[PDB]
């Protein structure tokens, strides 16, 4: 019942060239699943950072 | 098997850090990623910077 996400897919920087063989360098996206603090910290410009 | 054929279950996995010393240590031999070892590059052994 989740409406699909719609998003942009780049394949930026991507080339083709004679490697040993193909091979995948990074997969990254903005997307996370719901979860609860299991830690917070201060770091040392001030931030307040919850993990 | 039984009948000279062979099956592929399954290939081990390796992970290599942009910082090694990063690495927060959980116990028990076992590491953690953290933000100062960077993310876990994954692949094969025998190839690529394994």
């Amino acid at each position: 019942g989740a409406t699909a996400a719609t998003f942009s897919l780049s394949f930026l920087n991507s080339m083709q060239q004679n490697t040993g063989a193909n091979n995948i360098v990074a997969t990254n996206q903005n997307g996370y699943k719901p979860g609860d603090l299991v830690s917070y910290q201060i770091n040392n410009d001030g931030t307040v950072v919850g993990n | 098997y039984s009948n000279e054929q062979e099956q592929v279950l399954g290939q081990i996995v390796l992970a290599n850090f942009a910082n090694n010393e990063g690495l927060a240590s959980q116990g028990d031999n076992v590491w953690a990623a953290t933000q100062a070892s960077g993310v876990a590059l994954l692949g094969t052994a025998g190839s690529g910077n394994f």
